[PDB]
């Protein structure tokens, strides 16, 4: 199962990119409301 | 090993797609700033209506493309912008369930009504009101015009609110009831809007009965000075009359009213042909009070006896609604003697205070 970690690490590298992205667009709106509050 | 470290991520992401869509929803609403509320007097053209705001003035306005000019007529409630003042949207059904509420099971056709006191009334209203509703295609060809309305007067403290609630429920009629207080208590100068809605709602749920107490409140000044400050106390009678004249008296809507002081009534209308049939109502008698005391007192853990007969013969000069008090006038002495099953001694001295309570 050597090819496992050579592969199933790749997806892990992806979802971190998927997480930090979605983590910010909410931060964007999270500040807007305070500007209009 | 390196699989579980990822399996927590597909859960992570979907746990944000929920979060995102919310924070993206709200901004989609904040741009949609508020509006202002009004009401209509009349109509002039599809390009120009009239309104009356909820803060005084009587603007003139235009109207947007979408809304049907058909539905826009008098009486309607309206919404519009703040600067241009152009009407866009409508909201009907000025709900106030504290005001009224339906009794659909009153359209059961077999409902219970077995409280005491009165039989010929429930016997006769059945005559006054059943036939014009169930198969009224005969009142025309015979020749006469049936009664558009009714009035039920009497002394206070008699429990008639439940009566009219009942007999329209056994007959199988959709009953609704609203006092004439909140319509003038909650709603000072926005009242008669409720009236017409109370009928339209009542219409499309035809057949149906009305009931409404404290009806002597519409009078107010009754044009006691003709000043333009009591427009509410004046118009609130107007919209009442114009609407009940609009029934045509076919046999799918009838009306009931009530108070204590019919001599205080406003026969500016409601006397001649609107509330045509006037019906007084009696008080109990030598056995009705046992027909009454068999109701309330029966519903509590007494000792079990029949001093009622020897009791009420001592009673006299006795109104009706003082009886929920009379039992509890005794209930406030059973607990004092640290009891569960009371005796008639509390009842034999029950009224002995209550007779003086009628003094003031
Ligand atoms: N005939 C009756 N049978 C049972 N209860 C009655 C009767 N008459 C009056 N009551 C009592 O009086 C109260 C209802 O009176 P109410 O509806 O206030 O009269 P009105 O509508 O004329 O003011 C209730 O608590 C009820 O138990």
């Amino acid at each position: 199962l050597d090819n496992e970690i050579r592969i199933f690490r790749s997806e892990l590298q992806r979802l971190s990119h998927e997480n930090n992205v979605m983590l910010e667009k909410i931060k964007d709106n999270k500040e807007k409301i305070k500007n209009n509050r | 090993r390196y699989d579980d470290q990822l399996k927590q991520r597909r859960q992570n992401i979907r746990d944000l797609e929920k979060l995102y869509d919310k924070t993206e929803n709200d901004i989609k609403a904040l741009q949609s700033i508020g509006q202002l509320i009004g009401e209509v007097m009349k109509e002039l053209s599809e390009e120009k209506y009239i309104v009356k705001a909820s803060s005084g003035p009587r603007y003139i306005v235009g109207v947007r493309n979408s809304v049907d000019r058909s539905k826009l007529k008098k009486g309607v409630r309206v919404t519009l912008d703040i600067t241009t003042l152009t009407i866009m949207r409508i909201l009907p059904r000025e709900t106030d369930p504290l005001v009224y509420n339906m009794t659909s099971f009153e359209q059961g056709e077999i409902t219970f009504d077995g409280i005491g006191g009165l039989t010929e009334q429930i016997r006769e209203l059945r005559e006054v009101i059943e036939l014009p509703l169930k198969n009224p295609e005969i009142f025309q060809r015979v020749g006469i015009k049936p009664p558009k309305g009714v009035l039920l007067y009497g002394p206070p403290g008699t429990g008639k609110t439940l009566l009219a609630k009942a007999v329209a429920a056994t007959i199988g009629a959709n009953f609704i009831f609203s006092p004439a207080s909140g319509i003038v208590d909650k709603y000072i100068g926005e009242s008669a809007r409720i009236i017409r809605e109370m009928f339209a709602y009542a219409k499309e749920h035809e057949p149906c009965i009305i009931f409404m107490d404290e009806v002597d409140a519409i009078g107010g000044r009754r044009f006691s000075e003709g000043t333009s400050a009591d427009r509410e106390i004046q118009r609130t009678l107007m919209e009442l009359l114009t609407q009940m004249d609009g029934f045509d008296n076919l046999g799918q809507t009838k009306i009931i009213m009530a108070t204590n002081r019919p001599d205080t009534l406003d026969p500016a209308l409601l006397r001649p042909g609107r509330l045509d049939r006037k019906v007084e109502i009696p008080l109990p008698n030598e056995a009705g009070r046992l027909e009454i005391f068999k109701i309330h007192t029966a519903k509590v853990k007494k000792t079990g006896e029949f001093d009622f007969e020897a009791a009420v013969k001592m009673s006299d000069g006795f109104n009706g609604a003082d009886i929920r008090n009379c039992a509890t006038e005794a209930g406030f002495f059973a607990i004092r003697d640290d009891r569960d099953h009371i005796n008639p001694d509390d009842l034999m001295k029950a009224v002995r205070k209550v007779a003086e309570v009628k003094k003031l």
